[PDB]
RNA sequence: AGUGAUCUAGAAAG
RNA sequence: AAGCAGCUUUACAGAUCAAUGGCGGAGGGAGGUCAACAUCAAGAACUGUGGGCCUUUUAUUGCCUAUAGAACUUAUAACGAACAUGGUUCUUGCCUUUUACCAGAAC
């Protein structure tokens, strides 16, 4: 499946598990230890998914975007994806900055790459009053991740980097969230996603780099992209609450 | 665990749980009774042959067969002794 | 493999489903003075026939036994080999 | 053994760098 | 289980344990699943796989000694010819006396005397009453015929070495020495355990051996992978390949061979894994082949490891002693001293 | 309600016994006649298709079978009607 | 065609024949042929004179049969379906 | 004479 | 299988151009990254309806029997060939405390 068919239903792009068929099969015996343990760990994730099905409920009528669409306050249009990303970046920056300023913490500054830095060395009363929690920080770091992705697409559209560099850049970001983003500090369970991305990188590279050798250029970013989307699935209700 | 070797889990062991096989690893009296049995077997062998012939190809009466069968042994027992 | 806490190499590993162990057990039933050893019972056997080769197979699921042996011949050559042909792998048919 | 897709030795069909051809 | 599974044999030992016999590993897996999941619904311990052994002879009894509990019985044992074993295995010869004696005289080449003196065929063994008329007239032994045959049946259903069945033995009566005095109805009770003991003595005097059932194996494998299959058949003990069929019009070979049942544990799994799923095999016992285990059962000092599988020359001793300890019969093992007088035993040991 | 999913797929309700294409009483009406009954044993080696051969004969005899999924109507998967024990369904094998 | 098939689908049941000669026979139909030859067993028989007898087993040539009576059950046999 | 079995991982407040 | 006779008839031409019956016509088709409502894990497990049935009159439900139609989902059992998070309890791990966590189970 699916090649023995000639008709079917469309699936979501994130539902095409391209890399999955590799680690359901035996790895090539010559591979080094890190690749083999990567295969083994991805199999662990697959088996634990198959053991414990979380079946959906049928009375799930009030989807968010449809419910908002019924209102006079929300309107439709169509825009380019890079414009939508830039808009969402500006919007999220405005939201977090307004939250900072309503709480009176103008002595904290939010960068346009979503780092939060104090403008001055803070008093103890200022430190207690400005002690933002994991909700704010998780929100901030997700905006930071999205900002990185959008900025690579912006670089491509300015002509600064070509398409292959873009593919490699997206792949690098999704593999190196652990270094670029710091999101684990506020939700340490994301290390499962980071570990899954590392394992995926190992198996992808040792399929990809056969007879090529070392260096950048591998832009097959679809599996890690799926990892982070499926993380966002379960992060939506938590961050909403 | 594999083939009965190794930890329940690597978790909590402070080790990787890696396992590797160690390459460093004159006759007695009762014996004569068969010899006695053979000589008395011989008599019954010839009796059996004669009795089978009498039954199958010479006569129809049990008493006629039996006396002629016994005639062989009556002579052979002294013939060997 | 998870339920029995047995792992063939290459396969995943999990912490045991039943973390207890019958340390109270001492009985003669499987004493080495009574067991006939001829072949070591691999973990592969313990997952192939889980109810035969395990003493307490709690929560195991029965595996699919077998499929008929695959004989799907593939056409290697680009153009010169047609769809239907007697592949070199096949034994001949000498009967007449 | 050679790659039937391009004729070069060593690598398999699945690991070829030239595009597939019929 | 005994009702629903037609081919399964269930019996209970004097040890208090239950013994199940089945056709093979998948069969046992299925019925043990049924026990745990539908019918018993309790947790059940089980041994590693075993096999049904049987006990037999390799020579005629070195002495036809008398055996006594004043009544006495003497018997001797001798192996049945291979032709008769292979025919009687299939419940065929060549129960009317003249017909049976005809074919025994003809095809199996018996003496007419023994041919007419057959007294029972039972589970691959034969009892022959060659008792001479000089001590006991035919009429007097005829009074006891049914019950002495019952004793012989007890004897062949459980043997002296391991209480396993006897197979492939001719049992020959020398004499049953009967008192003139006692009422026969009580003497019925006395003769069946003494006939059991007499057959035990007769077999132990007959250079006893242990017999092992042999699976025949049919293996279907892709032809270029035959080296792996024959390597596996070399790794397993006692297994041999007899014929290879080139399956016409396919890439497959059908490979016919044999492997002992005790050696058969996980054979299918090893073959399927080594061949990467391009091979499969079937194990069956409809041709009922029984074969001598190597070594001598009466070898007291053979080397038997604690955990490794034992070497070849000690296999029979290892099987017999492990069966004896599991059944609770037992470190000395079987010997005639269990059954015969001490003076006779020591004299036999000295005389050899 | 008595439930049998733990052991076998089986029809407990008489209203759901499938309707034959032929009149079933007519079949009983000739059970009185020994010349009209044949008993057929479908034997053969492992995975020969015996249960599938039976699946052919069952489907052609009945109007609608409740256990038919669209995967079976379209022939992606065999019906395996007579392999109805849970253990047989799991092993992919006729056992009883 | 259907009538010869119905006479084959009648085998094993009790049928009643009437002949051109005016005789009547009633009994279990052991075998029937495409030519309408029939064999009957445990046969009640009747003469043209109306005299009645019994006989073990009979064969009848097809040409001489006037009509055959078949058990009413067969009206719902699968033979008649479209 | 050599088959394999490979835990981890960091931030806040106190 | 075509040459001829029967069924079907329709591009037609008729008797009829009346009395009939047959099939259509008395608010069209294809689509939508539109919406609402109903429904989707159960004796292998479906609803309506005619006759009979325990609730003291069997009502509408549960039972027997006759009969018409079942869309989607499912047997290497699931809407989804995909795969997240959270709560409670228990047992572990790291462990100076809580959050954040290690990873198995059950709900
Ligand atoms: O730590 P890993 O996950 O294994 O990945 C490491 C690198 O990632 P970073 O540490 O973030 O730089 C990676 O380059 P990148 O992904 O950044 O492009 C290299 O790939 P390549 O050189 O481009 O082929 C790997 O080399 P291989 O060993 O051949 O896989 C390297 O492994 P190593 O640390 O054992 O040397
Ligand atoms: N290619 C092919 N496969 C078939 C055919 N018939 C059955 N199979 C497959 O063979 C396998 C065995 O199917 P079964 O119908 O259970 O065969 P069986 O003879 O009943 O085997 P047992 O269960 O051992 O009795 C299944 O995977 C079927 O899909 C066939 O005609 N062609
Ligand atoms: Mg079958
Ligand atoms: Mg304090
Ligand atoms: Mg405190
Ligand atoms: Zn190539």
């Amino acid at each position: 499946f699916p090649f023995n068919r000639t008709k079917g239903k469309m699936v979501r792009a994130q539902d095409v598990a391209l890399a999955k068929k590799w680690f359901l099969q035996h790895p090539d015996e010559e591979y080094p230890v890190k690749v083999k343990v990567s295969y083994q760990k991805l199999l662990k994730n697959y088996v634990l998914n198959e053991l414990h099905p979380t079946l959906p409920t049928n009375h799930n009528k009030t989807k968010l975007l449809k419910s908002l669409k019924n209102t006079k306050y929300f309107q439709q249009t169509t825009i380019d994806w890079v414009e939508a990303g830039l808009q969402l970046c500006r919007q999220g920056h405005n939201m977090l900055n307004l939250l900072i300023h309503r709480k009176g913490l103008t002595y904290l500054h939010l960068d346009y790459n979503f780092n939060l830095k104090p403008t001055k060395t803070l008093t103890t009363k200022e430190r207690k009053k400005s002690r933002l929690g994991n909700s704010f920080h998780l929100m901030r770091e997700l905006l930071k991740m999205m900002k990185l992705i959008v900025d690579t697409h912006v670089q491509f559209r300015l002509g600064n980097v070509d398409a292959f560099q873009l593919a490699d850049g997206i792949h690098y970001i999704l593999n190196h969230i652990g270094q670029l983003t710091g999101i684990y500090r506020y939700k340490y369970k994301v290390m499962h996603q980071i570990r899954a991305c590392k394992d995926l990188k190992h198996i992808i590279y040792y399929k990809f780099n056969k007879n090529l050798g070392k260096g950048p250029g591998c832009g097959f970013w679809q599996p890690a992209w799926r990892v982070w989307l499926n993380f966002l699935r379960g992060t939506i209700p938590l961050l909403e609450r | 665990s594999y083939n009965g070797i190794g930890l329940k889990s690597a978790k909590g062991s402070s080790t990787s749980g890696h396992v590797q096989r160690s390459l460093a690893s004159r006759p007695l009296a009762v014996q004569k009774q068969i010899e006695t049995h053979m000589e008395k077997r011989e008599i019954e062998v010839q009796v059996s042959e004669l009795r089978d012939r009498l039954e199958e190809e010479e006569t129809l009466s049990e008493e006629q067969i039996d006396k002629k069968c016994e005639a062989l042994r009556a002579k052979l027992t002294n013939e060997w002794q | 493999g998870k339920a029995l806490n047995n792992a063939i190499p290459g396969g995943p590993k999990f912490e045991p489903l039943y973390p207890r162990e019958e340390e109270e057990d001492y009985n003669e039933f499987n004493s080495i003075d009574r067991v006939i050893f001829r072949v070591p019972i691999r973990s592969e056997y313990k997952v192939a026939f889980p109810h035969l080769y395990n003493s307490r197979p709690r929560s195991v699921r029965i595996p699919w036994y077998n499929n008929p042996v695959s004989c799907i011949i593939q056409n290697d050559e680009e153009y010169d080999t047609p769809a239907l042909f007697f592949d070199p792998s096949l034994n001949p048919i000498p009967h007449f | 053994s050679f790659c039937r897709n391009c004729g070069e030795a060593g690598h398999k069909e699945k690991d070829c760098m030239e595009k597939p051809r019929k | 289980i005994s009702k629903y599974y037609p081919g399964v044999i269930i019996k209970v030992e004097e040890s208090g344990e239950h013994v199940i016999l089945g056709n093979g590993e998948l069969y046992m897996d299925c019925l043990l699943y049924d026990l745990r999941a539908s019918y018993a619904k309790i947790e059940i311990k089980i041994s590693d796989p075993l096999t049904v052994f049987s006990e037999s002879c390799s020579n005629e009894s070195f002495a036809s000694i008398p055996v006594s509990n004043g009544l006495s019985i003497s018997v001797a044992a001798e192996p049945m010819d291979s032709k008769m074993i292979q025919d009687l295995s299939r419940n065929t010869l060549g129960d009317n006396p003249r017909k049976l004696s005809k074919i025994l005289r003809t095809e199996y080449g018996w003496d007419s005397l023994a041919s007419r003196n057959v007294w029972s065929f039972y589970n691959g063994n034969v009892l022959i009453n060659d008792t001479l008329p000089d001590e006991i007239s035919p009429e007097l032994l005829s009074k006891y015929k049914e019950q002495i045959i019952q004793g012989f049946y007890w004897a062949v259903k459980e043997g002296p070495l391991a209480e396993e069945p006897i197979y492939g033995v001719q049992y020959k009566l020398l004499s049953i020495s009967v008192p003139s005095d006692v009422n026969i109805d009580v003497m019925k009770s006395q003769i069946i355990p003494l006939m059991k003991k007499a057959c035990y003595v007769g077999l132990l005097t007959a250079i006893p051996i242990l017999l092992e059932p042999i699976y025949e194996v049919d293996i279907t494998v892709h032809a270029p992978l035959l080296p792996i299959v024959e390597e596996l058949m070399k790794k397993r003990r006692g297994s041999r390949i007899y014929k290879t069929i080139k399956v016409a019009g396919t890439p497959l070979l059908e490979v016919r061979g044999q492997v002992p049942v005790i050696e058969s544990a996980g054979f299918e799994t090893d073959l399927r894994l080594s061949t990467n799923g391009l091979g499969m095999c079937q194990l069956y016992f409809w041709h009922k082949i029984w074969r001598k285990v190597p070594g001598d059962v009466l070898d007291k000092d053979a080397f038997i490891p604690k955990l490794k599988p034992a070497p070849i020359n000690s296999l029979s001793r290892d099987f017999v002693m492990k069966t004896r300890r599991r059944k609770g019969i037992s470190n000395d093992g079987p010997t005639l001293e269990k059954y015969i007088s001490a003076e006779l035993y020591a004299q036999l040991r000295e005389n050899g | 309600r008595t439930k049998l999913q733990e052991h076998t797929i089986f029809t407990q309700l008489k209203k759901n016994i499938p309707k034959t294409r032929y009149n079933r009483d007519y079949m009983l009406s000739m059970a009185n006649i020994p010349e009209r009954i044949i008993n057929v044993g479908v034997i053969g080696p492992l995975h020969s298709g015996k249960t599938s051969l039976m699946d052919l004969l069952v489907i052609d005899s009945h109007k609608r079978i409740p256990d038919m999924s669209k995967n079976v109507e379209l022939g992606w998967k065999p019906l395996r009607y007579l392999d109805n024990l849970k253990q047989e369904i799991d092993r992919g094998l006729s056992i009883k | 065609g259907i009538p010869v098939k119905l006479l084959n689908e009648a085998q094993g049941h009790i049928v009643s024949l009437e002949l051109t000669t005016g005789a009547t026979y009633r009994g279990k139909l052991v075998e029937s042929e495409d030519s309408m030859n029939v064999q009957l067993r445990d046969v009640i028989a009747t003469e043209p004179q109306g005299a009645v007898t019994h006989m073990d087993q009979i064969f009848v040539r097809g040409s001489q049969i006037k009509f055959i009576v078949v058990p009413d059950l067969l009206k719902n046999a699968p033979l008649f379906k479209k």
